[PDB]
């Protein structure tokens, strides 16, 4: 499903869930382990915000 | 330039009815010029369609002048300042809104306010400082 | 400015209007082109004959000898477009759109 | 097919031919001369010799002269008991104020 | 000058008739030699500007730029000579012709004594650059980028031409000397207001100012590297040189009118650096970084105070040598990976050890540590701006805080990380690249010892 | 290699109008040799009636 | 056309235009205009194609009436003055008739409509004569009577010329059509200062003629008539395309190229006469000229459009035309800017 | 969403540069679409003659 | 000079040097029918300059030393490749026909120039107004697509209209089964693999589309196989024919001045061959075209203008 057509110019880019790369299974094989990212998987529109060394949406206990 | 004298002779901030009617005439006069050209270069359909094209072109041009003259003059009365260039801007671009109203396009209406208001403000500067566009050969 | 001068220049003015009011016939426009040089000839002659500008009688004939020379080429131009289009109708004289 | 074009040939590994390749061009001998010219006509004479020229230029926008002009003006002014530098810039006696 | 302009012009027939393969050699030889000659002009007398002829003169502001441009000329040669070695001899000769011609205009422009002569060559720099970005560019958006760069510069320059000739008819001569000694009070009036706007907008577009700046991310990124430097390292400062000279007559109207430009630059510089905080192209990262630094120069000029002018030239020279460096850095990767995306080639310190070190000092100079010339320029403007208004330190410092995040951001994303698995064509850095990078950073750190040479015409 | 114009880039310039519209949607570009296609020749050999029919090309038959 | 007849017919146009600039009698000014008109029509009909007949018909129908309108103000001026000497007009409406009549012989105002198609229809060499030699004869009259023309009428027609000329060039494909719109834009440039100062009108004339004649009849050397056809020429003669861009950039008027010669000098004179809004808008719309100038250079030399396999044949051959006076004409149309004081020589 | 998009790459590019391009373009399609009919051309001449001679008061 | 306007002004008339022996006869028959042999014999008997049918490297023959150049550098299309893979996506089929047609333009221009500069007749094998029937035949066979046909017709309309038809065309009909036998006697392996369908497709459109309409502006004298061998007789028939069609009966010096002026400019005669019509079979891209041109300019004799290539040894290069 693409982003809402607010006229912002997002286009038909897929609206992947807002979940940081920190929420990845580390033991799973990753083609880009430093980003826990595989090949060809359509990457998030805001990947350079949810990247490992940036904003992380990992669930806190409280 | 009888029509031009008709407008500019009326002092700013007074006789708003005369200033408006002068504004309609100048706006009306340029309506015939653009419509007559449009009929010429582009041949319309049967005469009723031709006058329909002529009516639309004249209506917008008269309407742009009509509201502009009204607001450009009452603003001087209400704000008690006729000399300010902004006194023409606030109505000069409202003509763009009128153009957008008759063309039904928010973008073209807003952009026309961006441009027409600046030009209308510029016209006020031209009369104030003494600017001349078609200056006589001096040197 | 007397009335006799007026009737000629006004005839030129209406001749000018009809020249550039092409109907669906190039010959008629060429005929309406024919009006002014005669109006120019008439207008020139009254001025020159009245004021006794003796040497200036040159120009009335000088006006006619070359102002008819375009008509020499214009008619052949008209027959030229009528040799390819087969018609002096001016609506087909628009092949140069692009 | 649409178009008849040769594709992107390759990125020629300049190190592959000459193992000591210098990264300036294909031909080794001129390329060997290429550091010998960029280094010699670079670092040596416009960086080192360049620095010594600019760093040791004759004094720029004279300051130690202006520094010099300070001591005798202040020494004269303080010794005879006159304020070391006047408030007015240009002499005010010859000023003709309006009315 | 004649002593620098003539050797510069004489390089043109030399390169054209040079040997088949010795073109890069000889051009590098004498361009370095000409730069050595231009080191002679770094000296300035007490207060009077160094005058040679009626048409040419130098001061303590033009000469620091003159040496920068002539020193740059060797650098574009070596940087571009990597990919240019794979085309016809005439094509390569035509490029060196064009850089030599482009540099020639810059030297003559900076020492121009008549304002009209200044404007002619100032706009004349468009032609050598425009063809560089278009003909030898390596993308598709260059075609639109070249139009954007040409039209933006020209649309602002044309009012200047009308304004400039107006001064000629009214005041008289437009020599930079006679203008200064015959300065008259430009009183506040609507005609003077547009007089002020026309003489200023032309140089503002080439800064660029926040809003009149969209040509830069298109022109700089799409341009070839031999160009990608000059559009960021010298000719942006050419607009700077125009401001500091033309504002001799625009007083005291400047302080009343400067407010829209100050707020646009002072607030937009936070937004522009915010773009750098989230970018995808390394060239665009540095490009928007240049806008933030130039925006700081924009506000700096308009206070028109001794400290601001010094910090203006200090940052102006330092940023050019810096921003030129980063474009060399992005070039090296872009050749190896054949893409400009940042995350594609993460991990370079693991594979290229010294490339990281050069990247470290490159990103450090942009970070502007003390006593680096970048810091000695930004710090001076902050004090000058603070004296103008105490609130501006909130905006001025915010960029200084923000500029730290992005300036180290490509350092982290590219160098400090796991090497990308799929990429396998990274080669040990050629000694040309490292030598070029030393040619950039060694003068910068050496310049730290004596900032008086580059401090401007008010030291 | 640096990007070079392809066939799809040339079609943008190839039309009879750089920036087409509904009016220019059918304007055919001029013939390359500039000789517009000659339409049917307008010559009519009048079949003369005598009395014997006559088919003439101008004056001579 | 038999070369002897072709040479004579051009000489008559050479003679007809020369008669205008050497005549002191109003009739004789009209006299050569009619001879000049009488001689070009066969020159335009060089290929006898239907398009050529269309162009010749349009040119004649828009120029003959102008000569007729030319005669109208002559007698009216004669009626109110009684002198045929080429001087100031002593009756206002005659000169109001005069300026429109001379201009529509030329085409700056809506009068300009005939220039685009007529250039396209006629041959490339025939297009040169109409666009680089037909602009002197009307300007010769306007220069002589520049003393008293109404500034309001002339400047308005000059504004419309550059504004309409630049705007129509953007949406043009056939290089002949861009040529006409470029000429229309430049004619307003040269005639804008005509009421103010006459010397810089002739400056623009020599400057404009050189670049226009060079880049027209260099385009003949390329033997191309469309942007795509001109695009292909990079493979055959890349030097021609490289020279094409230099004059194209000069055509726009970017310093230090000599095409910036008129634009600079015009703004100087109008500013001297306190007219300052007039040049700025005049300079602004010149960007429209540069855009399609730059677009053509984009498709010519700055990039490389796809070529054709059959074009490999042309590489084995060479041109036969001797490009008479072509090579020197680029040099003095793109590099003569430092020779700016030559303005006083024209006075 | 803001800064890089919206304001830049959308707004600042659609206000000054592209709108001027659009304005220069909308009437470019117009002033280059003359139908080629001689009647229309000469009729425009009539108006241009008529408005200039007396209606604009260009005579005096 | 090379028949400039000065030459015709000073008296270089063209119809003055024309004699009845000035003929532009062409001998065009079926595939492998020995028409070239009959064309050669006609030239030997009369005063006609024989022009054997132009090939891929006929342009190479008339330029430089006449040495054929690289196929890619001189056409990029090879006849035998079209034989093996007529349906190949490389477009060698249409490129072969289109380049050959351009070679026909050069052949006609050379024949017309020599005819109008010396008065000697010319006999041609498969002149300009012949290649179009094979293009139609190759189209219906399916070797090329429709868009090749419209493009080729565009070249024919633009270019061939500027030239003039032959006097009397010579046609040879040899039946397709014998032609399919005639290919076998040759023995060139690329020449056996051609199908009888294309050979049939050559012949039917031949008798339906070449002989009928060329007959209007130039008479056709059919010579079957038995009289194709006969050569003494065939000359008598062409001598007994006044060529009352086309423009030769009403050709003057004026049109001849224009004809030679265009023909002498060899660039002009095929200037309209490189129409910007972009076809997948013919459209060489920018990088490929640029690289080939660099190969062309590096070749000897072509670096500079003819007579100005010092590589070959043009002395006085500083004073010419
Ligand atoms: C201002 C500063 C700049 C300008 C300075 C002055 C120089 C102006 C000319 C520059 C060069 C132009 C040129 O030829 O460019 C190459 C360029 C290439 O042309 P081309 O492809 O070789 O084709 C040329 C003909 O179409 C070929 O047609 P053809 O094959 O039928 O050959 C005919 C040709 C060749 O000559 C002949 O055939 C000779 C005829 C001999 C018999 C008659 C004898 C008696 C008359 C003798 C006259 C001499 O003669 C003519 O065309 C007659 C006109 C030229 C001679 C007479 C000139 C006037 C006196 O020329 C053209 O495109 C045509 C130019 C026509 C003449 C110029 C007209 C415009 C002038 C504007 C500026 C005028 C001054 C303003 C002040
Ligand atoms: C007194 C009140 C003062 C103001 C209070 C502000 C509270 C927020 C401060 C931000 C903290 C720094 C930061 O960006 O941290 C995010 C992140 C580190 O996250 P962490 O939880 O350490 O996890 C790392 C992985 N395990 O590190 C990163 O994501 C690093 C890469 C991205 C960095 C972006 C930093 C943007 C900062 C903008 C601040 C603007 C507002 C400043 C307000 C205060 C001004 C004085
Ligand atoms: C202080 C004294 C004056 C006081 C009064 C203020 C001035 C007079 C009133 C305003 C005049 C300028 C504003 C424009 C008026 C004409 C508007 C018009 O004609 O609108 C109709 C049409 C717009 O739509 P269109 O482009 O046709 O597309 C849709 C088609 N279905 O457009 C058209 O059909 C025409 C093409 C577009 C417009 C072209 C330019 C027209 C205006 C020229 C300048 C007029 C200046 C007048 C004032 C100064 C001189 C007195
Ligand atoms: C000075 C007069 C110049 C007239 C030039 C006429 C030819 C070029 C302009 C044209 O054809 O139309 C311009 C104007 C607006 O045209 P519009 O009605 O908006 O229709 C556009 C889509 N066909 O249509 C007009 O008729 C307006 C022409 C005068 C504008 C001032
Ligand atoms: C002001 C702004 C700038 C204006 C000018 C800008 C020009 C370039 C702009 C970009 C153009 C488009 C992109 C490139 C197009 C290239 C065009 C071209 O034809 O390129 C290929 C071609 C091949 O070379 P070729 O024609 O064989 O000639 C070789 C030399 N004989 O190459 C050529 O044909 C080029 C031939 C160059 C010839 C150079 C001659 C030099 C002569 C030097 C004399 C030295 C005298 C010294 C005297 C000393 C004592 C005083
Ligand atoms: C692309 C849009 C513009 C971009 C931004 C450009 C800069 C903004 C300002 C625009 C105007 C620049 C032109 C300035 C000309 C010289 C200015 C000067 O020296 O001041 C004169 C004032 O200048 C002017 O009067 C003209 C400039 C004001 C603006 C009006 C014209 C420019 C705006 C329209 C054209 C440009 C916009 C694009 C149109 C497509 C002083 O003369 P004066 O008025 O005192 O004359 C003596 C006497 O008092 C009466 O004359
Ligand atoms: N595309 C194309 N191929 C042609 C043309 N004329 C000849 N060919 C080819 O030329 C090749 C060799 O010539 P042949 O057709 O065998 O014989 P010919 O020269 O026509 O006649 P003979 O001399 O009697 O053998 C064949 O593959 C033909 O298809 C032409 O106009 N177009």
């Amino acid at each position: 499903e693409p982003y809402p057509d607010d006229g912002m110019g997002y286009g038909d880019y897929p609206k992947l869930p807002d979940r940081s790369q920190q929420e990845r299974d580390p033991w799973y094989d990753w083609d880009h382990p430093d980003l826990r990212l595989n090949w060809g998987e359509p990457i998030h529109w805001d990947l350079d915000m949810y990247i490992r060394n940036r904003v992380d949406t990992s669930p806190t206990p409280v | 330039k009888t029509l031009l004298h008709k407008y500019s002779d009326i002092p700013e901030g007074t006789e708003c009815h005369r200033k408006a009617y002068a504004s309609t005439s100048i706006g009306g006069a340029t309506g015939l010029i653009v419509s007559a050209y449009s009929i010429a270069l582009k041949p319309p359909a049967s005469f009723l369609e031709g006058v329909a094209r002529t009516g639309r072109y004249t209506f917008t041009s008269a309407a742009i002048g009509a509201i502009f003259g009204l607001t450009s003059c009452i603003s001087a009365q209400v704000r008690e300042k006729p000399d300010d260039p902004l006194n023409y801007f606030i109505g000069g671009c409202a003509g763009g809104l009128t153009l957008g109203a008759r063309t039904r396009s928010y973008g073209i209406g807003a952009a026309a306010c961006a441009y027409m208001g600046l030009t209308a403000a510029l016209v006020k500067m031209g009369q104030l400082e003494g600017w001349q566009v078609f200056a006589e050969p001096k040197v | 400015m007397p009335l006799v001068y007026m009737n000629i220049i006004m005839a030129f003015a209406i001749a000018l209007a009809g020249l550039l009011m092409y109907r669906s016939h190039l010959m008629s426009s060429l005929l309406c082109l024919e009006g002014m040089m005669l109006s120019l000839f008439i207008m020139s002659t009254l001025i020159i004959l009245n004021t006794h500008f003796t040497l200036a009688n040159m120009m009335p004939i000088i006006l006619l000898v070359f102002a008819a020379c375009e008509a020499a080429l214009g008619l052949s131009l008209l027959v030229m477009v009528s040799n390819t289009y087969g018609t002096d109708y001016v609506q087909n004289l628009n092949l140069l759109q692009c | 097919i649409r178009l008849q074009e040769d594709p992107d040939p390759e990125d020629e590994n300049l190190y592959e031919k000459n193992p000591d390749s210098h990264g300036y061009d294909k031909d080794p001998i001129v390329d060997l001369w290429n550091m010998r010219v960029v280094f010699f006509f670079g670092f040596s004479i416009v960086l080192v010799l360049g620095s010594t020229f600019v760093a040791y230029l004759p004094d720029y926008r004279m300051q130690e002269w202006a520094r010099r002009e300070a001591e005798r003006l202040v020494k004269y002014r303080e010794a005879n008991g006159l304020p070391l530098m006047e408030s007015n810039c240009f002499d005010p006696n010859k000023i003709q104020l309006p009315e | 000058m004649l002593k620098i302009i003539i050797p510069t012009t004489m390089l043109l027939p030399m390169t054209w008739m040079s040997k088949h393969n010795m073109i890069w050699i000889n051009a590098t030889v004498h361009s370095l030699l000409i730069s050595l000659i231009s080191l002679s002009l770094l000296n300035q007398l007490g207060e009077n500007s160094l005058n040679f002829s009626l048409t040419f003169f130098s001061d303590s502001l033009s000469a620091p730029l003159l040496v920068l441009t002539t020193w740059l000329l060797p650098l574009m040669l070596m940087a571009s000579q990597s990919h240019l070695s794979k085309e016809t001899t005439t094509r390569k000769k035509l490029y060196i012709t064009m850089l030599i011609l482009l540099q020639l205009f810059l030297i003559m422009t900076f020492t121009a004594t008549e304002l009209i002569l200044f404007y002619i060559l100032f706009e004349a720099t468009l032609v050598p650059t425009l063809i560089i970005i278009t003909r030898w560019g390596n993308q598709t958006e260059r075609l639109n980028a070249g139009l954007y760069f040409l039209f933006y510069t020209l649309a602002g320059s044309l009012p200047l031409l009308v304004a400039l000739v107006y001064i000629q008819n009214t005041t008289g001569s437009l020599n930079f000397l006679i203008i200064h000694y015959w300065s008259h009070p430009l009183s506040n009036s609507w005609s003077n207001i547009f007089m002020w706007l026309a003489c200023i907008m032309a140089f503002m577009v080439k800064m660029p100012l926040y809003g009149l700046h969209l040509w830069l991310p298109k022109a700089h990124v799409e341009a070839p590297i031999a160009g990608s430097m000059v559009l960021a390292a010298v000719l942006l400062k050419l607009g700077g040189y125009g401001m500091m000279r033309i504002t001799t007559i625009l007083n005291p109207l400047t302080n009343y009118m400067a407010y829209p430009f100050l707020m646009l630059s002072m607030w937009g510089m936070i937004m522009t650096s915010s773009i750098c905080l989230r970018q995808t192209d390394l060239k665009s990262l540095i490009a928007y970084s240049s806008v933030s630094h130039m925006a700081l120069v924009i506000v700096a000029i308009m206070i028109q105070t001794p400290w601001s002018f010094m910090g203006a030239t200090a940052l102006m020279i330092a940023h050019g040598l810096t921003s030129s460096m980063l474009f060399c850095l992005a070039n090296t990767n872009y050749e190896r990976v054949h893409s400009r995306t940042m995350i594609l080639a993460r991990g370079l310190q693991t594979l290229l050890p010294l490339m990281a070190t050069w990247w470290l000092m490159a990103s450090l100079t942009n970070l502007a540590l003390p006593p680096s010339i970048n810091l000695i320029g930004e710090l001076f403007i902050i004090t000058a701006s603070f004296s103008w208004s105490n609130i501006t330190i909130i905006l001025m410092g915010m960029n200084m805080m923000i500029t730290a995040l992005y300036s180290l951001y490509m350092l982290i994303t590219t160098q400090r990380g796991k090497y990308t698995h799929h990429i396998n064509n990274i080669k040990a850095s050629f000694t040309r690249e490292n030598a070029l990078m030393a040619l950039h950073i060694l003068p910068l750190l050496l310049l730290t010892l004596n900032p008086k040479m580059i401090l401007g015409p008010l030291y | 290699r640096q990007w070079q114009p392809d066939v799809e880039w040339a079609e943008q310039f190839g039309g009879a109008v750089m920036y087409p519209t509904k009016e220019t949607a059918h304007w055919k570009p001029p013939p390359w040799n500039d000789v517009d296609p000659p339409k049917d020749t307008l010559v009519s050999n009048l079949t003369l009636n005598f009395g014997l029919v006559m088919e003439l090309s101008g004056e001579m038959v | 056309m038999n070369p002897i007849i072709y040479t004579t017919l051009i000489m008559t146009v050479m003679s007809g235009t020369m008669l205008v600039m050497i005549s002191s009698h109003w009739l004789l000014i009209w006299i050569g205009f009619e001879m000049n008109l009488l001689a070009m029509i066969p020159v335009l009909m060089k290929n006898f194609n239907p398009r050529a007949t269309e162009a010749a018909t349009k040119y004649f129908l828009t120029q003959a009436t102008a000569s007729m309108m030319l005669m109208m103000a002559i007698i009216i001026n004669l009626l109110y003055s009684g002198q045929w000497t080429i001087t100031k007009m002593f009756n206002p409406v005659a000169m109001t008739m005069m300026t429109m009549a001379l201009a529509m012989k030329l085409g700056l105002s809506p009068f300009h409509f005939w220039v685009p198609e007529v250039t396209q229809g006629i041959s490339l060499q025939a297009g040169l004569l109409l666009l680089t030699w037909q602009k002197l004869a009307p300007l010769s009259v306007l220069c002589q009577i520049s003393q008293s023309i109404n500034p309001n009428l002339m400047l308005t027609m000059a504004m419309l010329s550059i504004l309409i000329g630049g705007w129509g060039g953007l949406n043009q494909t056939q290089l002949r059509k861009i040529m006409a719109y470029s000429s229309i834009a430049h004619m307003g440039w040269m005639t804008a200062v005509l009421p103010y100062n006459t010397t810089m009108t002739i400056l623009n004339l020599l400057i404009y003629i050189t670049m226009t004649l060079a880049m027209f009849m260099l385009l003949i050397h390329s033997s191309a008539t469309t942007t795509l056809s001109l695009s292909h020429t990079w493979n055959k003669m890349p030097v021609i395309t490289s020279l094409m861009m230099v004059t194209l950039l000069s055509m726009g008027g970017l310093p230090p190229l000599s095409g910036f010669m008129p634009k600079w000098m015009i703004i100087q004179e109008m500013t001297k006469n306190e007219s300052i809004i007039m040049p700025t808008l005049m300079a602004m719309t010149a960007l429209l000229n540069l855009y399609f100038y730059m677009r053509l250079a984009y498709s010519s030399s700055l990039t490389m459009f796809p070529s054709t396999n059959n074009m490999k044949m042309k590489w084995q051959f060479e041109h036969t035309k001797q490009m008479k006076l072509l090579p020197t004409m680029i040099v003095l149309s793109t590099l003569v800017l430092p020779m700016t004081p030559a303005l006083s020589s024209l006075n | 969403k803001s800064a890089s998009s919206l304001l830049d790459l959308i707004w600042l590019e659609t206000i000054l540069p592209k709108t001027t391009s659009f304005i220069q373009m909308k009437m470019s399609i117009m002033v280059s679409n003359q139908k080629g009919l001689i009647k229309l051309y000469f009729l425009s001449f009539l108006i241009t003659i008529m408005i200039s001679m007396t209606l604009f008061n260009y005579h005096e | 000079l090379q028949y400039g306007p000065l030459a015709f002004v000073l008296g270089e008339r063209t119809t003055r040097k024309l004699t009845e022996t000035s003929k532009v006869i062409t001998v065009d028959g079926n595939i492998c029918s020995g028409k070239g042999r009959l064309a050669r014999e006609i030239a030997e008997k009369l005063g006609l300059r024989h022009f054997p049918e132009a090939g891929i490297h006929y342009a190479d023959s008339t330029t430089g030393d006449g040495k054929p150049l690289d196929v890619q550098l001189s056409g990029n299309c090879s006849l035998e490749k079209f034989y093996d893979d007529p349906k190949s996506n490389d477009g060698n089929s249409y490129r072969l026909q289109s380049w050959l047609y351009a070679s026909r333009l050069l052949q006609y221009a050379d024949a017309l120039e020599h005819l109008l500069s010396t008065g000697q007749g010319v006999v041609l094998e498969r002149s300009i107004y012949s290649d179009f029937v094979f293009l139609e035949a190759m189209y219906r066979q399916g070797f090329i697509r429709k868009q090749c046909v419209e493009h080729y017709n565009e070249v024919k309309k633009v270019t061939a209209c500027e030239y003039l038809p032959p006097h009397v065309v010579v046609y040879v009909d040899v039946p397709v089964p014998e032609i399919q036998s005639r290919i076998q006697k040759k023995g060139n392996p690329h020449e056996m693999k051609i199908t009888a369908a294309y050979l049939q497709d050559i012949e039917n459109a031949y008798k339906k589309t070449f002989l009928p309409e060329m007959s209007e502006k130039c008479e056709v004298l059919q010579y079957s196989a038995r009289e194709a061998e006969d050569a003494e007789k065939v000359v008598e028939d062409i001598e007994y024919l006044k060529c009352d069609k086309g423009p030769w009966p009403d050709q003057d010096d004026r049109t001849f001045h224009r004809l030679r002026m265009l023909v002498q400019n060899k660039l002009e005669v095929l200037n309209y061959t490189t129409i910007p019509v972009y076809l997948p079979e013919i459209t060489i891209g920018a990088h490929q075209s640029d690289r080939v041109f660099q190969k062309f300019t590096e070749l000897p004799g072509r670096k500079y203008s003819p007579g100005y290539n010092e590589d070959v040894g043009d002395k006085w290069i500083w004073l010419k």
